[PDB]
C-alpha cells in the first residue's frame, strides 16, 4: 500500500488512491471533517490521528464506511464532546483497538464514552482526567481485553468495579494514587503492573481459589509490613523496590527488593519459597545475616549486595553443603574484616566474584577450586595482594586492579600465569 | 481491584463538630466552662455591643486575645486652648494610667489600631500620619490614601510600633514650598501570660522544621542548559506534626509553629509553606538569551497547618 | 536505616522540583547546545544577575525582566526643567519601554532602583511624579537607615508605568528634590512575559471536585449544645478538601497539560495537602466572674485554599 505522512495542505487531500489499506497523518493541524468527502472507498481499516487536534465531528460519519478495524486519537483535546454528539463515533461494531491517549477524559465523558458494545478491545486512557470509576460506566464492555491506564488519578474504587469482566490479562494503571487495595474481585488476571503509586497498606484477600497472575509489581509504594500474597502458587516474578517495610508459592523465581530496611529475617520467608531463580536485596541496612535453615537461599542465579554493612555472614560449623549453586555474587559498600572459609569452597559452579569495597583479608594457608574464572575484582581489598603466587590451575580473564593501595613493588608476581589468559583488563 | 472506606462519606459529614470543639479549648485554654447560671438575665451591656460593632466592620498569636477600646479625650482640658485647629487637623494624646491599666505589660500588648472620622470627600486627597514625640517636633511614619465613598468607614493606622514604648499624635497635610475618634487595643490577658532554617539545621527536632537538601544541574535533575545559577539550596520541610491539645507542650519556640494548625478546616494535618524568595533562571534559547525572574521557588519558613 | 527515608525525600524533592521547571518552561526540552557559543558569559547577562541578585529595600504566569537606562545629561534635560540648588532626576524615553514592553497591559510589574552615596547621618526620600507640564502628582513615602554598605532601593512603580505605556506621551519622568518642612546610572527593571509565551496567541459557584472550599453553617444551640456563648449565635466555618494528585516529570508534553498541572500543581511539594493559606479572624464574647471580656479568635474564616 502507500500512504501520504507529514503533508498538510487542506482539510482532506481528496487524492488518496482507491482500495487503499495503510493511511498514517501526522503533524497534520486538521480543522473540521464532514461526512460527504470522507466516504471515497468502503475499504479502509487501519488509521492514526496524532498531533492531529480537531473538534467538529458529524455525529457518526462512518455510518457509511463498509468496516472499521483500528482506532487511535493523539493529541486531540476533546473538552465539550458532551453537547457535540452522543460517545464519540456509531461505526460497525466489529472494532479491535481503541485509543484516547491525551484528550482529558472526564466522569460525564467516561459515561458517554463507553456504550453497549461489547466488541471494544485494547482501550487505552493515557494522559487524561479521570477521577473515579463506577459500575455504572462499564457497561456493555463484558470484554475489554487490553487495558492501559496510565496518567490517572483513581482515588475511590467502588466495591467490585470489574464486575462481569473476565478476558483481564494486562493491567497496567501505573503513576496513579490510591490509598489502598485490599480486594481483588478479578478472576482471570495475568500481569499487575502497580508502579509509581502511593500505597499505604496491602490486604489482599485469599481463598481456595488459585490465583493465576504471574507478575505482581509494588514498586515506589509506601508501605509497612509484607504484602503476604494469597495461597495461590502460580507466579514467576515480583518487584517490590523503593519500599519500607519495618519488620517490628512454589513457582516464584524473580525477586527485587533492594532499598528496604530488612533488620531481621524471618525462617518461614525462605522456607516457604521452593525453586528460586533471582534475588536483589542490595543497598538495604542489614547487619545480621545468620544461616540455620536447609536452603534459606536455596538456588540462585544472580545475587546482588551493594550496599551492605553486614558485620559477618558464616553459613554453619557443620552445615550439610552450603549452596547448591551460584552465578553472581555482586556486592559492594562492605565492612566484611573476616573471611568465610565455607563460602567458597563449596562448589565449582561460581562464575562471577567480585569483592569490591570489601576488605578481603584471606589466610596467606599455602582460589583452588571453581577453576572457571569470568570476572573478578581486587577493589579495596585491603592487605596487599598474597606473597606466594595465588589462582593456581583456574584460568582468569578479567581482573580488575582499582584502587588497591597494597603488596604490588611493581613485580606483577600475582599476573604471571594470567597474562597469556585475558580478555579485557582495566586498573587504576 | 476497590479501595477503602478511605476519608468515607460519613466521615467527612462527622466530626468537625469535635474537631472545632477540641480547637475551640485549645485556644481559649479553658477545658470546660468556667461555670453555668449565676449570670445575669438580662440584654447584654450596651458597651460590649459598641465593642463588638465597631471591631466586626472591615477596614500572629496562638492564644486567645482580648480586645480593649480606649475612648477618645473630650478634647477639654488645659492644652487644649493652644491647638486652636487653623490650617492643622488637631488631635490629642490619651491618659497614661487607662492605658497601663488596659495593658499591664509592653510585652502583652501585640498591636493596635486607631480610626478617624471621614465624611465628605470631595477633593483627593492624603491623610498623614505624625507621632508626637516632642512638643517642638514630630517625625514622620506612614501616609493613607483615601478614595471618595459617602457612606463613612473607619480606617486603622501603624501605631503597633509605638505604642509598645509609650510607657512614661497629630493630623496636618502636605505644603509645597514651590462615633468619637477612639483607638483599639488588642492586649493579652494577664491569666494566659507565660523562621530562619539554621535555627534548626543546628538543633535536629522531630517536629515540622526545615531540612537540609542541596540541588545541582550536574546529576541529580539530569540536564545542563541552565547556567546560572550551578548551586544553591532548594530545601524542603517535612514532620510528623502532632496535635496541639493533645501533647500539651506549653513551650514558647514550639507554640510558635503552630500559626496555620488547623485540623478542621485542613481535614488532614499537613506542613504548608507559607514565606518564600525567589530565584532567577538563566537559559539560553533564539538570537539573544533572556533571564527569568521566577518567585516563589525556595521555601524559608514551614509550619502545620 | 536512618538514611533511606531521607534518600527518598531528596529523590521526591528534586522530581518535584524538576516537574515544576518542566511545566515552568511551558514548551519542550530545550537543546542546551544549540548553536550559541561557550565563550565568557556578556557583560549584559551578567548585569541583569547582578540587579535581580541583591536584597530589595496569573501571579504563577512567567515573568521576564528587561533593562533600560536614562541618558546623560545634556542639553535636552537641561531645556524644560533645570536644577537650582538641590534636585534628582531620573527620565527614560517612551519608545525604549515600548520597545522593552509591547503592549501595555502585558506589563505585571515594575521596580525602581536607585543608588545613594551612603554617607550621612539624617536623610528623608520622597517620590513625585510630572503627571502634567507644569503639576506633580504625589507618590509613596519611606525612610532610610543610616548604613555603611551602599545598596539599590526598589520602590513600587507599577501603576504610574502601566499609565505611562497606555499614554502616547513623548517624554516624562519623575522628580526627587528633598525634605521641605514648613557607569553607575540607577536601573530599571520591568517583569512582562513575551508575546510566544502567552496562552491566547469561581469553583464554589460551580461543582468540582478540586482543592475548593463551600458552604457550612454550625451554631451554639443544637449540634454544639454551648449556652454560655449570649453572641455570636453562629458564624460561616467554611471547609475546603482536595486530592491534589501529584504530576511525575517526563520529557515529553503537551499543550493543555501545563495548565493542568499548573491547577493541580503550584508549588510542587513531595506530599500537597488541600490546606488554607488566608485566613481571618473573628471575635466571641462571654460573661465570666464580674467582668466582661472580649477576644478576638484568628485562624477561623477561610476564603481559598491551595496546596504548594
Ligand atoms: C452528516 O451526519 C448528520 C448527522 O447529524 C446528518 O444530519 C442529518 O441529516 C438527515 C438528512 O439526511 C436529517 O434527517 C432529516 O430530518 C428532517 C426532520 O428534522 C426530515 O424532515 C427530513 O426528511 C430528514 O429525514 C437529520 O435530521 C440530520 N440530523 C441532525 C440535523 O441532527 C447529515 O445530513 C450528514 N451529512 C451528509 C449525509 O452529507
Ligand atoms: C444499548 O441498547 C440496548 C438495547 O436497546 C439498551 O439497553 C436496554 O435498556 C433497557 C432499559 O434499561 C432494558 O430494558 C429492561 O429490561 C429488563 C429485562 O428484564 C426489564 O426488567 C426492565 O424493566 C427494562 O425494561 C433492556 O433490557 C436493555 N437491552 C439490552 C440489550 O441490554 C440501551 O439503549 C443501550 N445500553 C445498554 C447498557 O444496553
Ligand atoms: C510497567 O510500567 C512502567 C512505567 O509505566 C514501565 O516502565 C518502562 O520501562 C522501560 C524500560 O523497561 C522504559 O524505557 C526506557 O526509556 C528510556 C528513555 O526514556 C531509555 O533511556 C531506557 O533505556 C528505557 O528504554 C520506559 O520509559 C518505562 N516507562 C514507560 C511508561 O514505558 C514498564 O515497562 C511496565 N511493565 C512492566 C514493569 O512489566
Ligand atoms: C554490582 O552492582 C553495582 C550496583 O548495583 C554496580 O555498580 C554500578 O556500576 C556502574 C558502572 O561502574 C555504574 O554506572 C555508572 O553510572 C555513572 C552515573 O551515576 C556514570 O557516570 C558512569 O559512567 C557509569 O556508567 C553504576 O552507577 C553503579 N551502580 C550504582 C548503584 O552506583 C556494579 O558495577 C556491579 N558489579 C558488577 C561486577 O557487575
Ligand atoms: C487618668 O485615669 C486615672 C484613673 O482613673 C485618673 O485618676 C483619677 O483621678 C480622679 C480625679 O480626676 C480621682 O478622683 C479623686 O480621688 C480623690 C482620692 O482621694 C478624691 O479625694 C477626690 O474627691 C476625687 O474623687 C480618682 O481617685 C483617680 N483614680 C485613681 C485610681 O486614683 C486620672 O485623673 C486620669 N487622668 C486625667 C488627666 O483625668
Ligand atoms: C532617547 O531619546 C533621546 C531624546 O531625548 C534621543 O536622542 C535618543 O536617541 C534617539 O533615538 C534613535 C533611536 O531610534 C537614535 O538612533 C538617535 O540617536 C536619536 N534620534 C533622534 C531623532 O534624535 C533616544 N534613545 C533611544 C530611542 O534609544
Ligand atoms: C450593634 O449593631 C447591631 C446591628 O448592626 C444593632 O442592632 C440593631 O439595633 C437597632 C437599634 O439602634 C435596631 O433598630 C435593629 O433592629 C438592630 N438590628 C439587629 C439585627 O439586632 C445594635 O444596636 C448595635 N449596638 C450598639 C450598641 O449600637
Ligand atoms: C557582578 O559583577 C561582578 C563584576 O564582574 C562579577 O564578578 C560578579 O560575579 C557579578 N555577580 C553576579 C553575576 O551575580
Amino acid at each position: 500500500a502507500a500512504d501520504c505522512r507529514g503533508q498538510s495542505l487542506a482539510s482532506v487531500p481528496s487524492s488518496l488512491p482507491p482500495h487503499a489499506r495503510m493511511l498514517t497523518l501526522d503533524a497534520n493541524p486538521l480543522k473540521t471533517l464532514w461526512n460527504h468527502s470522507l466516504q471515497p472507498y468502503p475499504l479502509l481499516e487501519s488509521l492514526s490521528l496524532h498531533s492531529c487536534h480537531l473538534e467538529r465531528i458529524s455525529r457518526g460519519a462512518f455510518q457509511e464506511q463498509g468496516h472499521l478495524r483500528s482506532l487511535v486519537l493523539g493529541d486531540n483535546c476533546l473538552s465539550e464532546n458532551y453537547e457535540e454528539t452522543a460517545a464519540a463515533l456509531h461505526a460497525l461494531p466489529g472494532l479491535r483497538r481503541l485509543d484516547l491517549s491525551g484528550n482529558a477524559l472526564t466522569e460525564d465523558m467516561a459515561a458517554l464514552m463507553l456504550q453497549n458494545l461489547s466488541s471494544l478491545r485494547s482501550v487505552s486512557l493515557a494522559g487524561n482526567t479521570i477521577m473515579r470509576l463506577d459500575d455504572s460506566v462499564f457497561e456493555g464492555l463484558e470484554r475489554l481485553r487490553e487495558l492501559d491506564l496510565q496518567r490517572n488519578y483513581i482515588f475511590e474504587i467502588e466495591g467490585g468495579a470489574f464486575d462481569g469482566l473476565a478476558e483481564l490479562r494486562h493491567l497496567n494503571l501505573a503513576f496513579n494514587n490510591l490509598p489502598c487495595i485490599v480486594d481483588f474481585g478479578l478472576t482471570r488476571l495475568r500481569v499487575l503492573n502497580v508502579s509509581y503509586n502511593v500505597l499505604e497498606w496491602f490486604l489482599a484477600t485469599g481463598g481456595e481459589a488459585a490465583f493465576e497472575l504471574e507478575t505482581l509489581d509494588l514498586s515506589h509504594n509506601q508501605l509497612l509490613f509484607f504484602p503476604l500474597l494469597p495461597q495461590y502458587s502460580k507466579l514467576r516474578t515480583l518487584l517490590l523496590r523503593d519500599n519500607n517495610m519495618g519488620f517490628y508459592l512454589a513457582d516464584l523465581r524473580f525477586l527485587d527488593m533492594s532499598q528496604n530496611q530488612f533488620q531481621y529475617l524471618p525462617d518461614g520467608f525462605l522456607r516457604k519459597m521452593p525453586s528460586l531463580s533471582h534475588l536483589n536485596l542490595h543497598q538495604n541496612c542489614l547487619m545480621t545475616l545468620h544461616i540455620r535453615e536447609h536452603e534459606p537461599p536455596g538456588a540462585l542465579t544472580e545475587l546482588d549486595l551493594s550496599h551492605n554493612q553486614l558485620s559477618e555472614l558464616h553459613l554453619a560449623p557443620g552445615l550439610a553443603s552450603c549452596l547448591g549453586s551460584l552465578r553472581l555474587f555482586n556486592l559492594s559498600s562492605n565492612q566484611l574484616l573476616g573471611v568465610p572459609p565455607g563460602l567458597f569452597a563449596n562448589a565449582r559452579n561460581i562464575t562471577t566474584l567480585d569483592m569490591s569495597h570489601n576488605q578481603i583479608s584471606l589466610c596467606p594457608l599455602p582460589f583452588r577450586n571453581m577453576a572457571s574464572l569470568r570476572s573478578l575484582s581486587l577493589e579495596g581489598c585491603g592487605l596487599g595482594a598474597l606473597p606466594d603466587c595465588p589462582f593456581q590451575g583456574t584460568s582468569l580473564t578479567y581482573l580488575d586492579l582499582s584502587s588497591n593501595w597494597g603488596v604490588l613493588n611493581g613485580s606483577l608476581a600475582p599476573l604471571q600465569d594470567v597474562a597469556p589468559m585475558l580478555q579485557v583488563l582495566s586498573l587504576r | 481491584l476497590s479501595t477503602c472506606k478511605t476519608i468515607d462519606m460519613e466521615l467527612v459529614k462527622r466530626k468537625r463538630i469535635e474537631a472545632i470543639r477540641g480547637q475551640i479549648l485549645s485556644k481559649l485554654r479553658l477545658a470546660s466552662p468556667p461555670s453555668q447560671g449565676e449570670v445575669p438575665p438580662g440584654p447584654l451591656p450596651e458597651a460590649v455591643l459598641a465593642l463588638y460593632n465597631s471591631t466586626r466592620d472591615r477596614v500572629a498569636d496562638y492564644y486567645a486575645k482580648e480586645v480593649t477600646r480606649v475612648l477618645m479625650v473630650e478634647t477639654h482640658n488645659e492644652i487644649y486652648d493652644k491647638f486652636k485647629q487653623s490650617t492643622h487637623s488637631i488631635y490629642m494624646f490619651f491618659n497614661t494610667s487607662e492605658l497601663r491599666e488596659a495593658v499591664p505589660e509592653p510585652v502583652l500588648l501585640s498591636r493596635a489600631e486607631l480610626r478617624l472620622l471621614r465624611l465628605k470627600l470631595k477633593v483627593e486627597q492624603h491623610v498623614e500620619l505624625y507621632q508626637k514625640y516632642s512638643n517642638n517636633s514630630w517625625r514622620y511614619l506612614s501616609n493613607r490614601l483615601l478614595a471618595p465613598s459617602d457612606s463613612p468607614e473607619w480606617l486603622s493606622f501603624d501605631v503597633t510600633g509605638v505604642v509598645r514604648q509609650w510607657l512614661s499624635f497629630r493630623l496636618s497635610a502636605h505644603c509645597s514650598c514651590d462615633n468619637r475618634p477612639f483607638l483599639l487595643l488588642m492586649a493579652t490577658p494577664l491569666e494566659r501570660a507565660q523562621l530562619d532554617t539554621n535555627y534548626c539545621f543546628s538543633s535536629t527536632e522531630k517536629n515540622c522544621c526545615v531540612r537540609q537538601l542541596y540541588i545541582d544541574f550536574r546529576k541529580d535533575l539530569g540536564w545542563k542548559w541552565i547556567h546560572e545559577p550551578k548551586g544553591y539550596h532548594a530545601n524542603f520541610c517535612l514532620g510528623p506534626c502532632p496535635y496541639i491539645w493533645s501533647l500539651d507542650t506549653q513551650y514558647s519556640k514550639v507554640l510558635a509553629l503552630y500559626n496555620q494548625h488547623n485540623p478542621g478546616a485542613s481535614a488532614a494535618p499537613c506542613c504548608v509553606p507559607q514565606a518564600l524568595e525567589p530565584l532567577p533562571i538563566v537559559y539560553y534559547v533564539g538570537r539573544k538569551p533572556k533571564v527569568e525572574q521566577l518567585s516563589n521557588m525556595i521555601v524559608r519558613s514551614c509550619k502545620c497547618s
